[PDB]
């Protein structure tokens, strides 16, 4: 999960209200323009490459009529309804996952309650108590992040593969300089932004911000 | 919904078999369990001595093991509306064909010593990065239950040490 | 050994079960080929199911698949008879078939599987660029297993790491 910036809102939701309206007489051909902006080529949720696209609403379409052609609710999810993850997994697999205690990629920096190690497992982060920990255990279970074994084991090659890269920066750091270490760094940070699970990898090269 | 030379649905015997399908042929083939008492080595090199000595007979076998689809193309592969994967599984590695085509983790789940890697990097990222009591007694069990040889012991170590010059830069700031 | 011993060289484990449990009741076992028809998934969870529903009981099996092997000690491991040099308890299936039973991860008579292999070679051939040839074979990586695989994700962490080396020792 990255933090998504929702900027503006697609003007095809404007003429439809809900309602009279159903999301099916929706041309998702003038969402997913603008959606690919915001989260790039990427899940929402799971940070995979979305080849196999759909939009999914936050809070369900059922459960919270209304908000269903609001701009905010909606996300890009990785599963189309032609699936064991985020998105198709939301609504059917978890039975019970009130909508307060989820993460909200746009409003809320999934880098707080979630921990990526370097064995492709998304803990909880480190301290949490109380709430904030039943947000991550919540949306670690209801976004398949650590029970898919097709996920899991598509994010511990993904952030193993480029672990003997990360050991030999950190390596070359005392004979380095600040300056030029913290350049080389950022130029590896800067080529994950275009690549698969773009958070995993950032917590395996710094931190979660710690 | 069949291919035209191979369909896999995921050394006796295999000799026996072998000689009673050239002395029929001679005078479709739709193989059970491929890898039926066959050590891994003779998985790998099944498939490929299966066609080089029958050229043109369709195979319909059916297989369990993640490497004799290591040694078949992704369009011949049927999972079970049967699927095909999206992975190219010619060529690549015995433990991708298991966790992305078989859903099966490399490393046990059920064990509790197989965790002990992914766990001790938990007991270094609450330390704030360095080494401390209750994980250095799970580095020591990590290096007594894997020898000081093996990847185990080399992925807790370059834990430790990337994550102490990641607490380095940190702690300058 | 004392309660397992493998010599390497879920329906069906029912009747297996159901006729040892009828038999104690009533009342070692040589139980060979412990991976015959077997997913995957269920060879993984055998023997921890028969160290727990038979506790005391000795047993002896006969094993040819890496991943029955990963649940197993190394003390238990007597192949054809001296133990592996590896502990097999928690460890890779994909190491416990190179290190063990001495079978690459990928097949040698694929072709396509010396691809990352000949591009490392390649690769730390030219000092690490990707001057004509690698970039060649990296082309055809790229095409065969797809955008993002294994064998790219891989690939495209040693065209990083060796032009970091490359800067590194241009500066040094
Ligand atoms: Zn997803």
């Amino acid at each position: 999960m990255k933090e998504l910036a929702r900027l503006e809102s697609p003007e095809i939701l404007d003429q439809y209200t809900a309602g009279q309206n159903d999301w099916m007489e929706i041309d998702q051909s003038a969402v997913w323009p603008k959606l690919t902006e915001m989260q790039g080529e990427f899940c929402a949720y799971c940070e995979c490459r979305l080849n196999r696209r759909h939009i999914e609403h936050f809070r369900p379409r059922g459960k919270f009529p209304a908000l269903t052609f609001i701009w905010s609710n909606l996300f890009g999810s990785c599963g189309d309804s032609k699936w064991s993850r985020c998105g198709i997994y939301k609504d059917n697999g978890a039975g019970a996952y009130n909508a307060d205690d989820l993460i909200k990629p746009d409003e809320e920096n999934p880098d707080d309650y979630l921990l990526f190690l370097t064995t492709g497992e998304v803990v909880p982060a480190i301290g949490l108590t109380g709430r904030a920990l039943k947000k991550a255990q919540e949306t670690i279970r209801v976004f398949n992040l650590n029970g898919d074994i097709k996920l899991l084991g598509s994010r511990r090659t993904a952030v193993q593969a480029i672990m003997p890269n990360v050991e030999y920066l950190y390596s070359l750091l005392e004979e380095f300089e600040e300056d030029d270490w913290n350049e080389m760094l950022r130029d590896e940070l800067e080529k994950i932004e275009s690549d698969e699970f773009k958070t995993a990898l950032k917590h395996a090269w710094t931190s979660n911000q710690e | 919904k069949f291919e035209e030379d191979l369909t896999v649905i995921i050394q006796r015997v295999f000799l026996s078999l072998v000689a009673d399908l050239a002395r029929r042929m001679v005078m479709i083939v739709l193989i059970d369990e491929i890898e039926l008492h066959l050590h891994p080595k003779w998985q790998q090199e099944v498939i490929l001595n299966l066609r080089s000595v029958f050229p043109n007979i369709q195979f319909i076998i059916t297989t369990h093991s993640p490497i004799v689809l290591s040694t078949i193309e992704k369009r011949c592969i049927r999972e079970f509306f049967l699927d095909s994967p999206d992975m190219q599984t010619k060529g690549s590695e015995n433990a991708q064909i298991l966790e992305q085509v078989m859903n099966v983790h490399p490393t046990p789940p059920g064990i509790a010593e197989s965790h002990w890697l992914g766990d001790f990097e938990l007991l270094l990222l609450d330390n704030s990065g360095e080494l401390d009591n209750q994980s250095q007694e799970l580095y020591d069990k990590i290096k007594t239950h894997f020898g000081i040889d093996s990847a185990e012991l080399k992925k807790a170590d370059s834990l430790i040490r990337i994550n102490k010059m990641k607490n380095k830069i940190n702690k300058i700031r």
